[PDB]
């Protein structure tokens, strides 16, 4: 259609209205004194948050010019929650610094590109020095405490995912659920457990809990679909002269084989439980194999060359106990020499480094879980359904804290390690004049987070901010009892990971934006 | 000592006054907080940070304060800045006259706009 173009000073002055707008919504919630934004959805009741990405989403203006603005913005937020997980309210604070400092600089004559390039020089700089910063993050007290910081100051948060971490180990996966109380509760899941129930009640041996329990048993891995019974009758005889139960995890059992289980089961021949193979396709593949390599088995398939009439002991896997539910299969203590398992993650930690999407890449370490480490599940409780939705944010948030401290270690909080980066880099000078001035934006912008925490509180952010830059090491400034001390000691972590991405995504957005000269969009 | 700085001192020194009530502590806190308006009314029209100059005033003792002429610090006798103290308190007094009748006004009747 036609479309509307504006050029040079009245374009910046919309696109920073635009910019001003939306991170005017999203700064009023940082610190441990920020406050909740309501946003109404079309569907439902509103919901009440206080994570930077959840505003930043939502905000479309009715200009489109200011729009514009916005939504280019917006882009360090998105960026910043994908890749840390946390540290997007930060991230757009330094992107609004760094774009009107920028503007300030540029009406006075400067060449953008010049100071795009030193805006570029001082944050290369700066990443290496917050990588200099750091120091590793080991022991559980640190991580209880990084927990308890990303949480809002929950303690008890803190707490739970620090217990979780040492229970399921480096290579477990935690998981986050809506819960049925008023208090937070973790399970612990060890071994292998598959989502999958037994075929028919009867199997029921103890219906006492309605489950059934196998000692000792024998694991037939049958990669195909079975219908009819004259397949297994070597397997089955074998088993009934061995004496001890047996398990068939299979395509599927269709209704006379299963009909022949069950009636032999009651009568006392053999103890048979037969479930579903887990999973739809090449991952149900790998996951029989893999439960074969646990249980010491071998996979009978059609598309290697074995039938199932030919199977043997030798082809039979063997565990210690397994206890099936209405949903739940669990196979615990199974026999298996541990080079087959080591080479197995070995080779699953390889297609891990070779994965594109997310979601790929979380089944692999789902995967690796099960066969190496466990699976830990935290529910949240909550009286409503809006704080249980709050409550739940929280901890994700601290969940992903936790992982990235542990992954690259951590600085001292509340806006400081910015701060002391950039007194460090006070000496550093580009090519020209311009690149100078772009230099000096980027170490000026780099105070606006700790000046923002200090305005949520109702303190003056520039007292405090001479104060604190009087000070050296870990000296900071405590938001949440108003007093001076050292960060590391009162325990104000925060991960290198996540000021390293925040710094980097908005130096990168409001680089480029400093640097428009037209606008082009559609009509009213 | 001019400048404003009487009243700064006099409010640091109150900073301790309670009222019985919920509602009467509201009012002290809005009384005191009105005293370092004319000191951080002078710096912003100077062109400084008021909160910076109103804290480092604050920090001092007696007559320390700051010259807005010559934009430093000292000792706001030995600068020759001085106010009577009829004036202060005249002001002071006839702005909370004046906040207590503005306050209290529950009808104001005037003549239609034709
Ligand atoms: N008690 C405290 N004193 C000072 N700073 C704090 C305190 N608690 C948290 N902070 C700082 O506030 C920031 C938390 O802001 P937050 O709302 O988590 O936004 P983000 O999405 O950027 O993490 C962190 O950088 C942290 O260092
Ligand atoms: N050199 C100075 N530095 C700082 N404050 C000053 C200086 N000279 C005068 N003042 C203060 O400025 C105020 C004068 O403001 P003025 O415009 O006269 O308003 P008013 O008519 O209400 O007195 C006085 O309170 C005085 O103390
Ligand atoms: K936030
Ligand atoms: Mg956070």
């Amino acid at each position: 259609a036609a479309k509307d173009v504006k050029f040079g000073n009245d374009a910046r002055v919309k696109m920073l209205r635009g910019v001003n707008v939306l991170a005017d919504a999203v700064k009023v919630t940082l610190g441990p004194k920020g406050r909740n934004v309501v946003l109404d959805k079309s569907f439902g009741a509103p919901t009440i948050t206080k994570d930077g990405v959840s505003v930043a989403r939502e905000i479309e203006l009715e200009d489109k010019f200011e729009n514009m603005g916005a939504q280019m913005v917006k882009e360090v937020a998105s960026k910043a929650n994908d890749a840390a997980g946390d540290g997007t309210t930060t991230a757009t604070v330094l992107a609004q610094a760094i774009i009107t400092e920028g503007l300030k600089a540029v009406a006075a004559g400067m060449n953008p590109m010049d100071l795009k390039r030193g805006i570029d020089k001082a944050v290369t700089a700066a990443v290496e020095e917050l990588k200099a910063l750091s120091v590793p993050c080991s022991d559980s007290k640190a991580i209880a405490q990084v927990g308890t910081i990303s949480a809002n100051s929950d303690e008890t948060v803190g707490k739970l995912i620090a217990e979780a971490m040492d229970k399921v180990g480096k290579e477990g996966v935690i998981t986050v659920e809506d819960g049925t109380g008023l208090q937070d509760e973790l399970d612990v899941v060890e071994g292998m457990q598959f989502d999958r129930g037994y075929l028919s009640p009867y199997f029921i041996n103890k219906p006492e809990t309605g489950a059934v329990e196998l000692e000792s048993p024998f694991i037939l891995l049958a990669d195909k679909k079975i219908s009819n019974i004259r397949e297994m009758l070597p397997v089955l005889e074998a088993v009934a002269k061995a004496g001890k139960p047996l398990l068939i995890i299979a395509e599927d059992v269709e209704g006379e084989a299963l009909a022949t289980l069950v009636v032999n089961t009651m009568r006392g021949i053999v103890k048979v439980a037969a479930v579903k193979a887990p999973g739809f396709g090449d991952r149900r593949k790998a996951m029989l194999q893999d439960i074969a390599t646990l249980t010491g088995g071998t996979v009978i398939s059609e598309e290697i060359g074995m039938e199932l009439e030919k199977a043997t002991l030798e082809d039979l896997g063997q565990a210690k106990r397994v206890v099936i539910n209405k949903d739940t299969t669990t196979i615990i203590d199974g026999v298996g020499e541990e080079a087959a398992i080591q080479g197995r993650v070995a080779q699953i930690r390889q297609q891990i480094e070779e994965a594109t999407s997310d979601y790929d890449r979380e089944k692999l370490q789902e995967r690796v879980a099960k066969l190496a480490g466990g699976v830990a599940v935290i529910k949240v409780g909550a009286a409503t359904e809006v704080e249980m939705k709050e409550k739940k944010a929280r901890v994700e948030d601290a969940l992903h804290a936790t992982r990235a401290a542990v992954e690259e270690g951590v600085v001292a909080g509340g806006g400081v390690a910015l701060i002391r980066v950039a007194s460090k880099l006070a000496d550093l000078r580009g090519q020209n004049e311009d690149q100078n001035v772009g230099i000096k934006v980027a170490l000026r912008a780099m105070e606006a987070p700790l000046r923002q925490i200090v305005l949520n509180c109702g303190e003056e952010p520039s007292v405090v901010a001479n104060t604190v830059k009087g000070g050296d090491g870990n000296y900071g400034y405590n938001a949440a009892t108003e007093e001076y001390g050292n960060m590391i000691d009162m325990g104000i972590l925060d991960p290198t990971k996540v000021t390293r991405s925040a710094l980097q995504y908005a130096a990168s957005v409001a680089g480029l934006m400093i640097t428009t000269e037209c606008m082009v969009t559609d009509l009213p | 000592a001019g400048g404003g700085v009487a009243l700064i001192r006099v409010a640091s020194k109150l900073a301790d006054l309670r009222g019985q009530n919920e509602d009467q502590n509201v009012g002290i806190k809005v009384a005191l907080r009105a005293m370092e308006a004319p000191l951080r009314q002078i710096v912003l029209n100077c062109g400084e940070e008021p909160s910076v100059v109103a804290n480092t005033v604050k920090g001092g003792d007696g007559n320390y304060g700051y010259n807005a002429a010559t934009e430093e610090y000292g000792n706001m006798i030995d600068m020759g800045i001085l106010d009577p103290t009829k004036v202060t308190r005249s002001a002071l007094q006839y702005a909370a006259s004046v906040a207590g009748l503005m306050i209290t006004t529950e009808c104001m009747v005037t003549d239609l706009p034709k």
